[PDB]
């Protein structure tokens, strides 16, 4: 179960100075990268042209090198008609569910505010966006020769994409990278209490289990921070927990994770 | 306008002397264009290696970066931020205790 994200962002700080770049995403591992300053959209997997030939890879990167340039002009455009600096993202793709199913998205946001999506067969702006949008948005849903290509990109290219993506990417999809942890602490605010931390780096998938534990017992004070990326495509995540000072004897940390093979690490403080 | 959060951790288990990687992580900023250094005792470290920019579900950017570092007793650490939604820029140590 799989979402596939291709991010668009685009700054326009002046009518002289534009830059578009975009980065592509299947679940959280990066598979495309466009800079503005290259021509062509940059594989950062073996696998990131999945099960398309090459002239199906050359027809689909020309239509968005068209785009790429066609979209900077139509902004630049607009803007002259209606001011500066201008951020607009565009996140589109697909989400693939069990037995063939998928459902595909194409959202953009303005100044980093959701405003328009494309729905079924027309460009729609959402509730409480800025009126000043309804008419370029009538003018963009006029143009039907758009209109059909991104249908065509939603309904048939991502999901089919995606299948491609996931059988030519399976070994690194499906890999398994072991955590590694260790212990620290610091003191707390309050006096006599001390914050101790578990620390777990380098696992892969994302899904871990982390508790801090006094033998069988879960203690409920455990902290669980966010999900923080290495650079080398594993995660890293801590837990902290608070504790009175002269309570730390008899705690662990321990560890679940799909790699170790039901073997949890425990770590004592 | 909406303000960088950093977060500061090392790769393994630091170890004094043992070579390591230390990233520095930004989140939940905009606009797009920012500056971020790591420092060494308050000295920019040359190398630094940045992830590509991307945004989360919320449409807030982050971006990762990270550097080659070996730990020892007594040298500081830390990851600095100048973004135009702050007067001054941010500084987040590393402190492999928190
Ligand atoms: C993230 C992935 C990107 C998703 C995106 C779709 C990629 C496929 C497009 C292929 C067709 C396209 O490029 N159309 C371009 C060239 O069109 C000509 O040529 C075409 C073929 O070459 C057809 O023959 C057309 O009939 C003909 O008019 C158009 O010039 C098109 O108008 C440019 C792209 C417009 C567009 O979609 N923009 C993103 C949506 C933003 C909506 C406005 C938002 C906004 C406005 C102001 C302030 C803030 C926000
Ligand atoms: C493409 O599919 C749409 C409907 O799919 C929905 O919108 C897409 C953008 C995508 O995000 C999907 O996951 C969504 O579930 C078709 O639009 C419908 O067409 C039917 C049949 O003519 C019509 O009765 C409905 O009104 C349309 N639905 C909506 C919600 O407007 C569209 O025709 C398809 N186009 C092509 C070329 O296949
Ligand atoms: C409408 C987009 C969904 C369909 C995408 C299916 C093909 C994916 C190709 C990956 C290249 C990414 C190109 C990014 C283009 C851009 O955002 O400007
Ligand atoms: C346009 O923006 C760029 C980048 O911010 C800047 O260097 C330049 O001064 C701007 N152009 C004008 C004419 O102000
Ligand atoms: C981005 O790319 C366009 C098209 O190639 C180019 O004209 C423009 O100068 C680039 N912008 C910057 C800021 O480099």
């Amino acid at each position: 179960n799989y979402t596939f994200r291709c991010l668009q962002m685009s700054s326009f700080a002046n009518r002289s100075w534009s830059r578009t770049d975009s980065v592509v995403w299947l679940g959280d591992l990066q598979t495309h990268r466009w800079s503005n300053d290259s021509a062509t959209i940059s594989f950062t997997k073996p696998w990131s042209q999945g099960k398309l030939s090459n002239q199906q890879w050359e027809k689909l990167q020309h239509m968005f090198q068209v785009y790429r340039v066609s979209f900077t002009r139509d902004i630049q455009e607009l803007v002259k008609m209606m001011d500066y600096p201008i951020e607009i993202q565009l996140s589109a793709g697909c989400e693939m569910y069990p037995g063939n199913a998928s459902e595909s998205f194409l959202h953009v946001a303005f100044q980093g505010k959701y405003v328009v999506r494309f729905w079924g067969t027309s460009w729609q702006t959402v509730p409480g966006a800025p009126s000043w949008l309804d008419l370029p948005i009538k003018v963009l849903n006029a143009d039907q020769g758009t209109s059909a290509t991104v249908q065509m990109l939603l309904n048939d290219t991502c999901p089919l994409f995606v299948r491609g993506l996931l059988e030519a990417g399976k070994s690194d999809l499906e890999k398994q990278e072991k955590p590694v942890a260790w212990l620290s602490s610091v003191p707390s605010s309050a006096h006599g209490h001390r914050q101790l931390v578990c620390h777990v780096s380098g696992f892969y998938p994302k899904p871990v289990w982390v508790m801090w534990m006094r033998g069988d017992q879960e203690q409920q004070g455990t902290h669980r921070g966010d999900f923080l990326p290495n650079a080398d495509e594993t995660w890293y995540l801590q837990a902290t927990l608070d504790v009175e000072a002269g309570e730390e004897a008899g705690l662990a940390c321990r560890v679940k994770h799909s790699s170790l093979g039901g073997q949890d690490i425990i770590l004592y403080w | 306008q909406k303000t960088p959060q950093i977060q500061v951790y090392s790769r393994h288990p630091p170890e004094n002397g043992k070579p390591n990687i230390l990233n520095c992580y930004v989140t939940q900023f905009h606009p797009p264009h920012i500056e971020i250094q790591m420092l060494k005792n308050g000295k920019k470290i040359p190398k630094v290696e940045m992830s590509d920019m991307s945004f989360s579900k919320d449409w807030s950017f982050y971006i990762l970066a990270h550097t080659e570092f070996t730990p020892t007793e007594t040298d500081t650490y830390a990851c600095r931020v100048k973004h135009a939604s702050m007067a001054e820029p941010k500084t987040v140590y590393w402190d492999r205790d928190m």
